[PDB]
């Protein structure tokens, strides 16, 4: 009945995610802070 | 003082800057009243002759 509708649902959710990432800076936060808590891990290491 | 060399690991002994590295030509621009540049982690990555 609705292969097209379910596909549109999945891709529309995908597009909402795309808008969230292109807008929300904290959307990937859990890598970002991990990158950051790695970054000033090294940065503290050089500040040290 | 000594002349400048490129693509060779040499010591750096400036007025107040010490280190060892490789000096290559670059495209950055500095303000008239500046001496040396830094990166985010207070590590030099470009200087004026």
């Amino acid at each position: 009945e609705n292969q097209k509708l379910i596909a549109n649902q999945f891709n529309s959710a995908i597009g909402k995610i795309q808008d969230s990432l292109s807008s929300t800076a904290s959307a990937l936060g859990k890598l970002q802070n991990v990158v950051n808590q790695n970054a000033q891990a090294l940065n503290t290491l050089v500040k040290q | 003082s000594t002349n400048l060399v490129k693509n060779k690991c040499v010591n750096f002994n400036f007025n107040g800057l010490t280190g060892t590295g490789v000096l290559t030509e670059s495209n950055k621009k500095f303000l008239p009243f500046q001496q040396f540049g830094r990166d985010i982690a207070d590590t030099t990555d470009a200087v004026r002759d």
